[PDB]
RNA sequence: GUGAACAGCCUCUAGUUGAUAGAAUAAUGUAGAUAAGGGAAGUCGGCAAAAUAGAUCCGUAACUUCGGGAUAAGGAUUGGC
RNA sequence: AAUGGAUUAACGAGAUUCCCACUGUCCCUAUCUA
RNA sequence: GCGUUGGAUUGUUCACCCACUAAUAGGGAACGUGAGCUGGGUUUAGACCGUCGUGAGACAGGUUAGUUUUACCCUACUGAUGAAUGUUACCGCAAUAGUAAUUGAACUUAGUACGAGAGGAACAGUUCAUUCGGAUAAUUGGUUUUUGCGGCUGUCUGAUCAGGCAUUGCCGCGAAGCUACCAUCCGCUGGAUUAUGGCUGAACGCCUCUAAGUCAGAAUCCAUGCUAGAACGCGGUGAUUUC
């Protein structure tokens, strides 16, 4: 059996690293950031609600 | 986990249980059969002399003299006198499969009971007449 | 002569990691200490200027 | 998954929980817990056990027979999947449980009812045949009125 | 896995070791059955190597009949009696070690099996589920 | 001679020297690197190990021998209350390593976080950072100047925050200053975006989601002084053997006069700090959403809190991250939660997983029942309530 | 008192309450234990430990100097009222 | 071959081999007390 | 780089089988390793049989029985504090040192290439396991002085109640804790090369893989990653006492 660091295999996983398996990270860190984006705006209201 | 009771109820020291005797005096063709046996050579009393109660061989015809006599056969006796405890009764306990419970409770009532007690009415007409 | 002995974290004051506490042997020096303290007011000394200068310990037969 | 009961037990054995044990004649002995299968390898007998449900349903606790219990049965005929089945039964469950309390509570008053003659019964002999007693709290009350006094 | 099993073979108790009489389960005629290696073993210093539940083991016989015994041959486990998991949230346990006697295809050498046959070997041989009266 | 039968060593040599760590927090050592084209987005996070539960879950995985079956799994769940920021760090590349040139804080800091400065807090007169908050006068003018310094240089942007203590049940008052780097493009819009976050706390679902690989580290379970046995694996000599059995026998031949460094001698053993990667978040629920060990399938408004709550640990009532396997510490201790370092590349960090019932038994011994409503259903009516 | 017993364990008369103590409960020890599944694969070697054990009834082989072997081996049983 | 040889019941803290029972010797280590 | 076993006969290595396995490769370190073990065998005094001697006794020889017993010392190694760099506290960087994963099968390619037949492969995509390591206690087992809750024999406190003693009296269950491939989880990817395959290309008016130049290419080497953090390597920030 091939090691880990084999250069057939390292090759063989760097065609899937271009991808599938990015693609489904690239659209994981534009969700996060949406969550992220509206969390100011929750934290934003409750201090309005201060300036009544 | 203890030192007494690991010596006697390993899963290799295992006895019968309780369940498939009240099985075989249920009937009158399996009493027929373990009264009968064909002798075997790896068996204490060569395949003859078995007591259906207690699930246990006796080396010789005078070992059943005795050991009928006793207060460890009385036990198996008066454990077998009622409704066996399957798994069936453990479930009608929670809520659950009452009609199945209840119909084998009429069973052991009418018909398995008087069936069983006239086993076990002939087996003390066997064996004081053999023994 | 401070060798073996345990540690203890009442030493941080000194900066020794090895300290202990002996009982017998305080007793005799606070009991001389009771004793020089007698002598500096027959002589009519002053009680808060008075400090130990001088403390020796040396071998008995 | 299923919530199978103790075969000794007859307590919830959840997903996750308990062993099994399988006979050679091949059916299935699950349990609750360690405790009812240390007791089961000892050959014991539920039926003499106090804290077993197979001991309260026979020895006239807990109530056995009712039209409430006779809906959990099994069902060997699958029904297809319709969902207005599955929206009624979501909202019967929570109704026959309902039921089922009402009617256990109201079984148990029926098993303890009449306690508070024989607790009144038990109080007539503790005051009435200790005379010299009751003379030693006359006196206890009175000291206790003249402090304050 | 090796010849014969078809699929692959999950971590389950290791039951049985080298020199462990297990018990017979087929018509073939032999009553007994005692393990001197296993198959698809490990190599390490100072281990035994250890049958489980669905396993190849070679087997001598000690009681049966006179054709069948002074020969090695294949066998194959279906009960253990050590407590394994089921992956569903359960562990189980049988009353005795048994094991059937095949060729090393994989195919069975009685006609018959008596008792219940484990799940997991019943999975992974097919010529075994064939003769199994009773999973479970 | 030639030691006749080769085996394979007993113990890593990669994890020495075996001795006590340097904190409870244990330190992150590497961050994932830099994407910038990236919005920006937190890179790690630090919450409170509570205890364990397990999960079964329908397998959907395509290939296996359990493929649209059914599995059961143990997970953990870790305390994970909002983090609030109150700092920036910037870093210079030399050619030594990186060097911390500024950190700007926060015009008033939590009283949690006035509480990490102290070792003697009752006595103090809580004098942590009276002069810094003068600095925030007309035009403040001395922060500006700290900004648009870690504008100019300052090649990459650290971010302090701590946790909220008071609202866990550990009794511990004090909270714990962490740094995280950040992965959002062109460190301008690095720092715009945390000088917008300053005493503004931050949640867990804005870093972090399902089906993700995330990895753990912290400070493992001490276990004080322990003999070379179980602490290297090494075969205990037969029985009744002189000057003890509980050792390895041979140390060390006649040539080097020296015991090597690598003969498995007893000395610590636990309280190390540890890296586990490649651990899965199967749940991520809210501290304001009641039933949250329901799954689609239960539908039993229950919490994950077990009956009595954990063990040795209170109730949940925050936000949680459900992630399966064992992570290296235990219960009340900080764990950090690094994410994934690299693109991971098998199907195992691909899988949509679908949870079908949490256990909420209780910890405490063989727990039976989920529900307290479930223990007085099955018991009956007893004496103390009528 | 239990028991076949001056065995062992417990108490009355009589006698001591002496043997450096306090605080903590790491390793390795010394002394004593219990372990799932398998059952000598350990080892020069079943060393050590475990198992058997009192009593009553039944039963008891080759061999022999007829006295023995013999508690041979192997089984059934044992509380309280 | 009374430098004594062959035989043999009973007996032995004598020397050696195996079989059932049995068990942490071992697979493989874990734990509790003084 | 990594891995090389489990058993059977003599004190025995010598000498040789049985099965598994991917494979059962060879060697060294006072023919590694007795102040680690072992005394099995090596070497006293006891005793027998055999040979030789008139004899005491020795042996061509065989069998059996049999006392060397520190460590608290300095160093080495595994762990643990620690004076002094204005005091004190928090957050960091990384010199150097170590470094780890491994082998087998399975699905699909495919009964396809290849073949007269019998037979019968690869790489790509994917799922599990063998040794090894790091942790972890949900669950399941193991452990019980929680002497927690019961139970039993003997004696003792007049009986009941509640208890004492039996070197932890014994039996059953036993949470917490500690634990086990006897339980579950996790174990990465960039660069430079060796053999060797090539291109341009001379020496040598052809030709060549090499001399200048250059493209690849090994479980190899150094890094990413993971452990410790120089107690005399360093940075950033907080507060800084009036008796």
């Amino acid at each position: 059996a091939k090691s880990l660091r084999a250069s057939s295999h390292l090759n063989a996983k760097s065609v899937k690293r271009r991808g599938v398996f990015q693609k489904a990270v690239d659209a994981r860190e534009q969700r996060i950031s949406d969550k992220l984006k509206e969390d100011l705006l929750k934290q934003k209201l409750e201090d309005l609600k201060k300036k009544e | 986990m203890g030192r007494y009771s690991v010596k006697r109820y390993k899963t290799k020291r295992r006895t019968r249980d309780l369940d498939l005797i009240y099985n075989d005096l249920s009937t009158k063709e399996s009493v027929q059969k373990l009264l009968n046996q064909p002798l075997d050579e790896t068996k204490p009393g060569l395949g003859q002399h078995y007591c259906i109660h207690c699930a246990k061989y006796m080396e010789t015809a005078i070992a059943l003299k005795t050991h009928l006599k006793g207060k460890v056969h009385k036990r198996r006796v008066k454990e077998l006198r009622g409704v066996p405890y399957t798994q069936e009764v453990s479930d009608a306990a929670a809520g659950y499969n009452l009609n199945k419970f209840l119909n084998r409770v009429q069973e052991i009532t009418q018909s398995v009971g008087p069936e069983k007690e006239s086993n076990e009415a002939l087996l003390k007409e066997h064996l004081d007449s053999t023994l | 002569f401070n060798s073996s002995i345990g540690r203890t974290a009442q030493g941080k004051e000194f900066g020794v990691t090895k300290a202990r506490w002996p009982a017998k042997s305080v007793k005799f020096v606070q009991g001389l200490l009771q004793n020089a303290a007698a002598n500096a007011e027959a002589k009519g000394l002053d009680a808060t200027k008075l400090y130990v200068s001088h403390i020796q310990v040396n071998q008995a037969p | 998954m299923r919530i199978y009961q103790c075969h000794f037990c007859s307590s919830p054995c959840y997903p996750g929980h308990g062993i099994m044990f399988v006979r050679n004649d091949a059916k299935e002995f699950r349990f609750c817990r360690s405790k009812c299968h240390k007791a089961f390898k000892q050959r014991r007998n539920p039926r003499k056990l106090k804290w077993t449900k197979a001991f309260r349903k026979a020895a006239g606790k807990e109530l056995a027979v009712d039209s409430t219990l006779t809906f959990a049965q099994r069902r060997n005929v699958p029904v297809r999947y319709n969902r207005e089945l599955v929206a009624t039964t979501l909202k019967a469950m929570a109704r026959i449980e309902e039921i089922r309390q009402k009617r256990e509570r109201a079984f148990y008053k029926n098993r303890m009812r009449g306690n508070k003659e024989k607790d009144f019964l038990r109080d007539k002999k503790l005051v009435e045949s200790n005379p010299e007693l009751l003379r030693i709290r006359e006196v206890e009350i009175a000291r206790k009125l003249a402090k304050e006094q | 896995s090796g010849n014969g099993a078809q699929g692959t073979k999950f971590r389950i108790s290791l039951g049985l070791p080298v020199g462990a009489i297990m018990n017979c389960a087929d018509n073939s005629g032999a009553r007994n059955l005692y393990i001197i290696a296993v198959k698809g073993s490990g190599s390490r210093l100072n281990r035994l190597p250890a049958a489980s539940l669905g396993d190849m083991v070679m087997a001598t016989v000690k009681k049966g009949k006179p054709e069948l015994r002074k020969k090695v041959m294949p066998a194959i486990v279906v009960r253990q009696a050590k407590s394994w998991r089921r992956r569903d949230g359960v562990f189980l346990y049988f009353e005795d070690n048994a094991g059937v006697i095949a060729n090393p295809k994989g195919e069975m050498k009685g006609s018959a099996i008596t008792g219940p046959v484990g799940k997991e070997c019943a999975d992974l041989w097919p010529r075994v589920a064939s003769n199994s009266g009773v999973v479970v | 001679s030639h030691r006749k039968y080769e085996a394979p060593r007993h113990g890593h040599l990669g994890f020495l020297p075996r001795k006590r760590a340097a904190s409870i927090r244990a330190r992150v050592k590497a961050f994932p690197k830099d994407d910038r084209s990236k919005p920006v987005a937190l890179t790690s996070f630090l919450g409170y190990k509570a205890g364990m539960t397990t999960i079964v879950r329908d397998l959907d995985r395509p290939g296996s021998k359990f493929h649209k079956r059914e599995v059961v799994e143990a997970v953990t769940v870790v305390d994970t209350p909002p983090v609030v920021v109150v700092g920036v760090v910037g870093y210079v590349e030399t050619p030594r390593g990186l060097r911390s040139l500024t950190t700007v804080w926060a015009e008033h800091l939590s009283d949690e976080v006035k509480r990490r400065f102290y070792k003697n807090w009752y006595k103090s007169k809580k004098k942590a950072f009276t002069k810094y908050s003068a600095k925030y006068a007309q035009d403040g003018a001395g922060i500006e100047r700290e900004l648009a310094r870690i504008k100019k240089y300052a090649s990459v942007v650290r971010v302090l925050v701590h946790t909220q203590i008071r609202k866990t049940p550990l009794a511990q008052k004090k909270a714990h200053l962490a740094e995280i780097q950040l992965n959002g493009g062109s460190i301008s819009e690095k720092v715009d975006w945390a000088r917008e976050h300053f005493e503004k706390t931050v949640a867990v679902d804005s870093v972090f989601e399902q089906n993700e690989m995330i990895d753990a580290i912290a400070v493992t379970k001490g276990h004080g002084f322990e003999g070379v046995t179980h602490r290297w694996g090494t075969k205990k000599l037969p029985r009744k053997t002189h000057r003890g059995l509980r050792k390895v026998a041979c140390i060390g031949a006649w040539h080097p006069a020296h015991v090597m460094w690598s003969v498995a001698r007893a000395g610590q053993r636990g309280y190390h700090s540890r890296t586990s990667i490649n651990h899965k978040i199967y749940r991520v629920g809210k501290g304001d959403d009641e039933a949250n060990g329901a799954t689609s399938f239960d539908r039993t408004k229950k919490t994950i809190t077990p009956m009595g709550g954990f063990v040795h640990y209170g109730e949940i009532k925050n936000d949680f991250i459900m992630v399966k396997g064992c992570i290296p510490g235990n219960r009340k201790r900080i764990v950090t939660l690094r994410k994934s370092l690299y693109t991971n590349t098998s199907r195992k960090a691909l899988e949509e997983v679908s949870l079908k019932w949490i256990d909420t038994a209780s910890k405490f011994g063989k727990g039976r029942f989920q529900t307290p409503a479930e223990k007085h259903a099955f018991m009956g009516t007893l004496k103390k309530d009528l």
